[PDB]
């Protein structure tokens, strides 16, 4: 009932940033954590940033915690990951997620429910 | 998404929940009823850090994971999120997991429907 979409993907220098979009369309309602998963390749994914769109709580992964910043739009139902500061460790495919009520560690994919198609983000 | 008595009778008929387990279909439609009122949204938490989930709230210490309830079993092997799907599917597939492993699992259906006509609960509807 929820469609995510995402881009800002791209290639960049270490030490640039990039600003990846997440639109959420649909059910927008039934969505309580609006999450960016990353997995390089070969390697296992990685919740990187979330944020429940009605309270506007966001979590961060310690590794972009402090660097990489998640904001959401509710007006727009869309959710932005700043990635600042990149650094080759991000070079992955960043995924935009959406999880309903009934999951509660927003960094852990297995709760979401919706996924976006990933988008990739290499840091050279 | 509140569905309607026999929009849910349909759903539940669609994921084979008649006669599942031996239960016919107005025990299903029943325990939802007066589990969650038709209410795929509706979510009970209790005071052992447990919630029940969906339109059968199923409860996250035995059948889903909520990812904030101790002694979680995942007996579904399902997030909870799953089951607040506007679809009853894993809402569904779970309650089936709990019938296999009597529908006195839901205190709910052992208290309003079993011993009652549950079958009134799909009277009128086309199935």
């Amino acid at each position: 009932d929820v469609q995510l979409v995402e881009s800002g993907g791209g290639s960049v220098q270490a030490g640039g940033s990039l600003r990846l979009s997440c639109a959420a369309s649909g059910y927008i309602a039934s969505i309580n954590y609006l999450g960016w998963f990353r997995q390089a390749p070969g390697k296992e994914r990685e919740g990187v940033a979330a944020v429940s769109p009605a309270g506007g709580t966001p979590y961060y992964a310690d590794s972009v915690k402090g660097r990489f910043t998640v904001s959401l739009d509710n007006a727009e139902n869309t959710v932005y990951l700043q990635m600042n500061s990149l650094k080759p460790e991000d070079t992955a495919l960043y995924y935009c997620a959406a999880a309903r009520q009934g999951w509660y560690i927003p960094l852990n994919s297995y709760g979401y429910n919706y996924w976006g198609q990933g988008t990739q983000v290499t840091v050279s | 998404k509140v569905f309607g008595r026999c929009e849910l009778a349909a759903a539940m008929k669609r994921h084979g929940l008649d006669n599942y387990r031996g239960y016919s279909l107005g025990n299903w439609v029943c325990a939802a009823k007066f589990e969650s009122n038709f209410n795929t949204q509706a979510t009970n938490r209790n005071t052992d850090g447990s919630t029940d989930y969906g339109i059968l709230q199923i409860n996250s210490r035995w059948w889903c994971n909520d990812g904030r309830t101790p002694g979680s079993r995942n007996l579904c092997n399902i997030p909870c999120s799953a089951l607040l799907s506007s679809d009853i599917t894993a809402s569904v597939n779970c309650a089936k997991k709990i019938v296999s492993d009597g529908m006195n699992a839901w205190v709910a259906w052992r208290n309003r429907c079993k011993g009652t006509d549950v079958q009134a609960w799909i009277r009128g509807c086309r199935l």
